[PDB]
């Protein structure tokens, strides 16, 4: 099905420039399927790209490869990890021979841990663990073809990431104990996204809770697919709209920090209800050293009311709570944050986040279908110092 | 009943994420695209990738492993 496409240093340049342009860090996948006659990994053409990357004075970050569990069934070439490995130990000297010597390198970007993937994934580590910086992995829940509705709203569906996260730390403890673990691509359904579903307020709950499960799991970083493009489970859409996973993604960004904490439910039940608590993000001009930020889903047909635990029972609580922009309701495109629509002020200007300030002691209200986060003003948090 | 309590840990940060924990990428494929020039260039699109620095750009995607480098091309 997939053809070999050239690309332009037009193509390098548009890409870096947005991510220059946009406070990002580039990381650019190269092609390991561009093979020696014996089945080595070929460097030529990576060595062109790096020698123009270096000569334009691009800070970049390299993986090499691209599901390699695949490549069988994609190219009808099958590459075992321990061959992997070694390509990652070339294009690793090309990097220290390189302007950037000290250039990241990440890899191999397998799906999620099924037995064959599993098998590779620690093949490759034993082999090319040494030069790889983090390790990246790929998660889907369904396929984007056959998700229905009932499926994004599934704490049964939702719970399955708990096992691959569980599978993949198994593989790295066992060859390379310490090494970060990244996902390296992730989204709600594969195949592109599922239609009408994976670019709406009810994408919101895979989203939020892979988010809060990768960091109480020991996660470093999750990368969204996919920021703008052609599938369904696109942040942005072909009009340069930000859709609710948007909009989620950027008061996410705002309000939760970098140390991660963790919260539980008092009833046997912990399924519908799911809870999250890190420490607040220091950048937010509006909050202090010591605050927190908690996030909850809520998958019940019905409102939940949240009681905070002594010491936090009585303090100024923020409320971020997203619902959807009717008339379509978890269908819906459209997101508001505590009633008021969110929309671009103008092309250069994101509208402020508004939040709702609670009467102290008050219970936090969760609607049905609904994710709020809840920052805890002066919660003076020892941890969070 | 409707009301739940919650207990909650914070003795100590049980993990540390990047301050790029939530990331995002760019499928390979979109390099495919004739406007991919126009797309990227945005000025609208650079304003709403700016709200989520600091974090990764991930260039990748099946279409990784079917491009090539054509330092000639225009
Ligand atoms: C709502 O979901 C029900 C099962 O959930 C439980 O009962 C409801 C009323 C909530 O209190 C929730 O906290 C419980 O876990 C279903 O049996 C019922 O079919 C659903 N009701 C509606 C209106 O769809
Ligand atoms: C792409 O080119 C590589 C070598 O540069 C080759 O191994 C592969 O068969 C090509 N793929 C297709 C499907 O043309
Ligand atoms: C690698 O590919 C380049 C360009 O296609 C070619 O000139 C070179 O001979 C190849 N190297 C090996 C070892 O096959
Ligand atoms: C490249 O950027 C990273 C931040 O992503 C920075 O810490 C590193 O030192 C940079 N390398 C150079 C030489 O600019
Ligand atoms: C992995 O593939 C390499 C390259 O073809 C081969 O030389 C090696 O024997 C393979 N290892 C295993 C265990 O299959
Ligand atoms: O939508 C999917 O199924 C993705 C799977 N991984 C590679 C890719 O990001 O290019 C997508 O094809
Ligand atoms: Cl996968
Ligand atoms: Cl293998
Ligand atoms: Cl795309």
């Amino acid at each position: 099905k997939f053809k070999n496409s050239t690309y332009s240093r037009s193509s390098v340049d548009v890409l870096y420039t947005f991510a220059n342009c946009s406070g990002l860090d580039l990381i650019f996948g190269l092609n390991a399927l561009l093979r020696t006659a014996d089945l080595q990994w070929n460097s030529s053409n990576a060595q062109l790209l790096l020698d123009y990357c270096s000569s334009k004075g691009y800070n970049i970050s390299w993986e090499l490869g691209n599901e390699p569990n695949s490549f069988l069934k994609k190219a009808d070439i099958f590459i075992n990890g321990s061959q992997l490995g070694e390509d990652f130990i070339q294009l690793h000297k090309l990097l220290r021979k390189s302007t950037f010597k000290n250039a990241k390198l990440y890899g191999p970007d397998v799906g999620q841990p099924r037995r064959k993937t599993a098998k590779m994934l620690k093949s490759f580590l034993k082999a090319g663990g040494e030069v790889i910086d983090s390790v990246t992995w790929h998660h889907y829940y369904l396929n984007g073809r056959t998700a229905t509705r009932e499926d994004f709203l599934n704490p049964d569906v939702l719970d399955i990431f708990i096992s691959s996260v569980q599978k993949v730390f198994q593989v790295v403890e066992s060859t390379r104990p310490g090494k970060k673990v990244w996902l390296g691509e992730t989204s709600s359904a594969y195949g592109g996204g599922a239609p009408l579903l994976s670019d709406t307020f009810a994408a919101g709950f895979m989203w939020l809770d892979k988010l809060g499960l990768s960091a109480r799991m020991g996660i470093e970083v999750v990368m969204r697919q996919v920021f703008f493009g052609a599938g369904n489970y696109h942040l942005v859409d072909e009009n340069f709209d930000p859709l609710p996973d948007y909009w989620l993604s950027l008061l996410f960004k705002k309000l939760v920090g970098t140390k991660v904490l963790m919260a539980s439910v008092q009833g046997s039940k912990r399924r519908k209800l799911r809870v999250y608590l890190h420490c607040t993000n220091t950048d937010n001009p509006r909050y202090k050293e010591g605050d927190l930020t908690l996030y909850a889903i809520n998958l019940h047909n019905v409102t939940k009311y949240l009681r905070l635990p002594y010491p936090f029972s009585n303090k100024q609580v923020d409320k971020y709570l997203l619902r959807p922009l009717g008339p379509h309701g978890l269908l819906s495109k459209s997101v508001q944050l505590n009633g008021l629509t969110l929309k671009m002020v103008d092309d250069q200007t994101l509208p402020p986040l508004m939040e709702k300030p609670l009467r102290p002691g008050s219970s936090l209200g969760l609607p049905a279908f609904s994710y709020s986060f809840f920052v805890i003003r002066n919660a003076k948090v020892a941890a969070c110092i | 009943q409707d009301v739940v309590d919650l207990d909650f840990f914070t003795q100590e940060p049980l993990h540390l994420v990047s301050p790029s924990f939530l990331s995002v990428t760019i499928d390979a494929n979109l390099a495919t695209d004739p406007r991919f020039l126009i797309l990227l260039g945005s000025p609208k699109l650079r304003t709403l990738a700016r709200g989520l620095s600091p974090a990764y750009l991930r260039f990748g995607g099946t279409k990784t492993d079917f491009l090539i480098f054509d330092p000639k091309k225009e």
